């Protein structure tokens, strides 16, 4: 499925402003566009709105050539002294979030305090966007922000989600410890998909110590043949996506093996 | 590169005196700030609990010494429909504005409370002036609109000042008012008082009297 | 234009007029970010610069900007005499140097009159009655006013802001509430009222039955 870009990237415009939706994916110039579930009489692989408005708030979805239609995504037009820009309302931990408090007609404030769920959390003497590399969880809530123009001015509050992908692993072992010498035993990275990612595999790596025992493979298991004393130790691991964009360790794991 | 802003809007309720008495005519007035020469058109609508209204009246706008201009729209109300909570808002639109501010004010809230008005005399100490201060402490009211003033043999007396209300440590409101006369006056037994009007009053209106003991 | 915001702040009143107190004028510097440097205070009277001034460390803000607070003591005296007292406040992020200044107010001063009222007769027949404490004729308006009883402080008392009255001078009322019984069996009460113009900035009224 093809999937839509915004330029510039917020999801959240003021009234009048232009916003230029691109469907991205090689190939066919015909594009269908859909608002609201609904078809729309243009079909270039841009679609550009030149003055926003009322009709232009809701869901697009894209379909180019033959490819898939895009997930969608929610424009919203409004009027305001100052509106708390987003790049995304729904992620998954691993990407990037940017916001932005937007001074209406593109005026000036200062001293600008972005907050979460009420709380202000970063303050700049001049206007500035904040940038959220590698978002997670944590970073779910409701965002606005305030400035200082001729009075100071607060935009109205923005919900964001970021969904965790898989909790972070725990290391565990197929015997307890402390076992004997000779005994087989299996670590395993234990973790879970919170989510439907259809053709999506965890990549695993084992550690002891702060030694590489096994780097990243599909396996989520380590064999250990025939246990020795020189096994005692502690031991850890690390499940990532394929890309590494989400990369989560266990806690380390006491292991003894007796002679 | 402009600083972000545009006008601001003021409220302000009907003098308490206007609306104790309903022979005179309470108004709520609507202030527009900051109006510049650039977005100098203000349009007023008003509304009394949500129904507009079409009788407000626009004064004529004034250039401040910033050189912003300064628009007042006034509204009469109702004797009753002040005193019986009804609310009034004042809705302005100018282009400056990315929507129209909206103000709404009615009287306070909660249980009127009835003032009770006692009349001091002089200290014995001040008697040693040329002019004496006459007291008058109007105490436990609720809410803290209230018009007080005095008055000797059916003469407006005018040389008095009153504080503010104070919020009394039970919720209610005091002030007292200070009526200053000259010591001959006092001294050969004149009849000054203090009258209060106030909602929780009957007939929203008391008065007492102080004078010097004959004899 | 985009940096902290400095108040300066005088002392209080009753800490200028007993000389027992320390009287602080308070400098104070708001939307400090954290990623300013060092807030620097000069501090000058009459023009004069001067270096026993206590500055403290920045303070983080519920709204996560940071604030901070320098203090210099003034001498009994010099406020009372009219002395100026400015802060200059210096940082990477002001541009120019913000510099406030303050004084006593100004102009002739006038001591109160003070006299105490009994409750109205009328109010005798509350479980509480109202004890009144008249300050007149006062300039300026920095007052302080108290009550007590047998050596105790009286805490059950509120004061009017002054009033600006016909003369140019100022006025206030005091207003102590106190059980009835109290005052019917002859306790003594007490209006303490400080001020600069009045003789070693005190005097005291009693009430009573
Ligand atoms: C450009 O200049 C203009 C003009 O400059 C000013 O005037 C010149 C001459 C110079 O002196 C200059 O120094 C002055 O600055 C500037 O205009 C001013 O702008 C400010 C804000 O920047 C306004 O400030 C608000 O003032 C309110 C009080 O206003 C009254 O009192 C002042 C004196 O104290 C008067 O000057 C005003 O005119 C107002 O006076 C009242 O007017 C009423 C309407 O006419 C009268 O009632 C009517 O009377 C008639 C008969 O005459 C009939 O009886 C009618 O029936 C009746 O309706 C009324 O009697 C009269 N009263 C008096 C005493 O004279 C403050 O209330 C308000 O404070 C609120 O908002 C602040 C935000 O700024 C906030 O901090 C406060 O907390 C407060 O907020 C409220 O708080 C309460 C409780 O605390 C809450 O319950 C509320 O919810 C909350 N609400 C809000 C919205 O927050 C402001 O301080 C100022 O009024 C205005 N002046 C004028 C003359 O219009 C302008 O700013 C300059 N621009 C620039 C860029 O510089
Ligand atoms: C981030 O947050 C910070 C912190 O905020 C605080 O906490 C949060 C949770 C909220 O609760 C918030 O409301 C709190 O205030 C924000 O910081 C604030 O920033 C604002 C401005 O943006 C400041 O506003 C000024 O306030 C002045 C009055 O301040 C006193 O009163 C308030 C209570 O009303 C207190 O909150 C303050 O702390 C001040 O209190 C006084 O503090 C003194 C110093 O400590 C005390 O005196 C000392 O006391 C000790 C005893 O402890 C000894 O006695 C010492 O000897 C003595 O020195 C004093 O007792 C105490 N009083 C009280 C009652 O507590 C206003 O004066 C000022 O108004 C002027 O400036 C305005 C411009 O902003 C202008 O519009 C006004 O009209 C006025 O202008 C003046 O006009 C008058 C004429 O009327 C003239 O005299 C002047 O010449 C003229 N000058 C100027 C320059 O214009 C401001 O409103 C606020 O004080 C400050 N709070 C704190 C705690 O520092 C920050 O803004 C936030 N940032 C963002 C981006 O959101
Ligand atoms: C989403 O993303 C955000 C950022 O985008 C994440 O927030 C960050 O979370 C970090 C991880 O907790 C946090 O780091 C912490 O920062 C503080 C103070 O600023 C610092 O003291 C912490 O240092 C300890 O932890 C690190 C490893 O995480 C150690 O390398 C370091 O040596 C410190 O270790 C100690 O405390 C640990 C328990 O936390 C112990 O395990 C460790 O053994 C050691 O213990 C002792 O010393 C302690 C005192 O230091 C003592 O009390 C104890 O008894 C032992 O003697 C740490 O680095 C970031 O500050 C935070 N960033 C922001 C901007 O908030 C967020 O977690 C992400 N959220 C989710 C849900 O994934
Ligand atoms: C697409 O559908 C949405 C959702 O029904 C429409 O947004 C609603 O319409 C108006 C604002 O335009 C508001 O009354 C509602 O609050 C919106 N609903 C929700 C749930 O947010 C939107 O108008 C539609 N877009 C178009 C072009 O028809
Ligand atoms: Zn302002
Ligand atoms: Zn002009
Ligand atoms: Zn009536
Ligand atoms: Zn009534
Ligand atoms: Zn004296
Ligand atoms: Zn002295």
């Amino acid at each position: 499925k093809a999937v839509i870009k915004l330029q510039p990237p917020w999801v959240s415009v003021f009234q009048e402003e232009s916003v230029t939706l691109h469907c991205e994916v090689p190939g066919s110039s015909s594009t269908q566009w859909f608002l609201n579930g609904t078809a729309i009489q243009t079909s270039t692989p841009t679609y550009h709105i030149t003055s926003a408005s009322e009709d232009d708030s809701g869901e697009y979805r894209c379909q180019r050539g033959l490819s898939g239609r895009s997930d969608p995504i929610q424009l919203e037009v409004h009027r305001g002294w100052l509106l708390l820009q987003v790049s995304s309302r729904v992620l998954t931990e691993g990407e990037p979030l940017a916001l932005r408090c937007h001074a209406w007609k593109d005026k000036l404030v200062y001293n600008v305090l972005y907050y979460r769920n009420g709380k202000a959390f970063k303050f700049f003497h001049w206007n500035s966007n904040l940038t959220i590399l590698k978002t997670n969880m944590s970073h779910s809530g409701t965002y606005h922000c305030s400035g200082m123009g001729k009075h100071r001015y607060t935009s109205a509050g923005i919900s964001v989600t970021v969904k965790e992908l898989f909790p972070a692993p725990v290391l565990t072992a197929s015997v307890t410890s402390p076992l004997l010498e000779g005994t087989p035993v299996t670590l395993s990275c234990e973790t879970k998909l919170l989510l439907q990612r259809p053709g999506l595999q965890l990549y695993f790596s084992f550690y002891m110590g702060s030694k590489t025992l096994r780097g990243r493979d599909t396996s989520s298991e380590y064999q250990i043949l025939t246990a020795r004393r020189e096994d005692s130790g502690l031991y850890w691991c690390e499940a990532a996506t394929e890309d590494g964009n989400v990369l989560k360790r266990s806690p380390e794991l006491e292991l003894q093996v007796l002679g | 590169p402009e600083l972000l802003g545009g006008p601001s809007v003021f409220l302000f309720p009907p003098k308490p005196k206007d609306t104790l008495m309903i022979s005179r005519t309470p108004e709520v007035t609507c202030v527009v700030v900051d109006v510049s020469h650039e977005d100098p058109e203000v349009k007023f609508n008003w509304y009394v609990d949500g129904v507009e209204v079409h009788n407000a009246k626009t004064k004529p706008r004034e250039e401040q010494y910033n050189s912003t201009y300064r628009v007042v729209s006034v509204l009469t109300v109702l004797h009753q429909d002040w005193l019986n909570g009804k609310e009034y808002k004042c809705k302005v639109s100018n282009k400056a504005l990315p929507a129209p501010i909206e103000k709404t004010i009615s009287k306070a809230k909660g249980q009127p409370r009835e003032p009770q008005v006692y009349t001091l005399p002089p200290s014995r100490d001040e008697l040693t002036k040329n002019q004496v201060s006459l007291t008058c402490l109007v105490k436990g009211f609720y809410p803290s609109d209230i018009a007080v003033e005095w008055e000797s043999n059916g003469q407006p007396e005018n040389n008095y000042k009153t504080t503010p209300p104070v919020l009394d440590s039970d919720g209610s409101f005091f002030l007292y008012s200070k009526l200053t006369v000259d010591k001959s006056r006092w001294q050969q037994g004149n009849v000054f008082s203090c009258s209060v009007m106030h909602e929780a009053l009957h007939n929203h209106y008391t008065q007492k009297s102080l004078s010097l003991a004959p004899g």
